């Protein structure tokens, strides 16, 4: 056996495992709530007589 | 697989295989094949044997 291929294979598999073990899962999504604004009731036309 | 005409032409002329290489080159090639198999087996035994 060529002892220099085993070392390279071990290094490669160790690098793969180390790379796979650093990935993090973090999400910073917003919320579905809607910001509300001010409003004023409007007046419908009316007629007054006595 | 060989066709009939080729075999007949080979047998009519009394052909025989011929070579210009020595014995040691062939055994070196066979040793190389065995070394490759041993390298792969050693890598599998030291990494993948579970």
């Amino acid at each position: 056996p060529n002892d220099e291929a085993t070392i390279k294979a071990l290094d490669n598999v160790i690098k793969q495992i180390e790379a796979l073990s650093v990935i993090v899962n973090r999400s910073e999504k917003a919320d579905d709530a809607q910001i509300l604004g001010p409003n004023t009731y409007k007046q419908l036309l009316e007629h007054l007589f006595s | 697989a060989v066709e009939l005409e080729q075999l007949a032409a080979y047998g009519l002329t009394g052909a025989y295989p011929r070579t210009n290489h020595s014995v040691d080159t062939i055994v070196k090639t066979v040793n190389n094949i065995s070394a490759t198999y041993s390298t792969i087996a050693q890598m599998l035994s030291t990494i993948d044997l579970d």
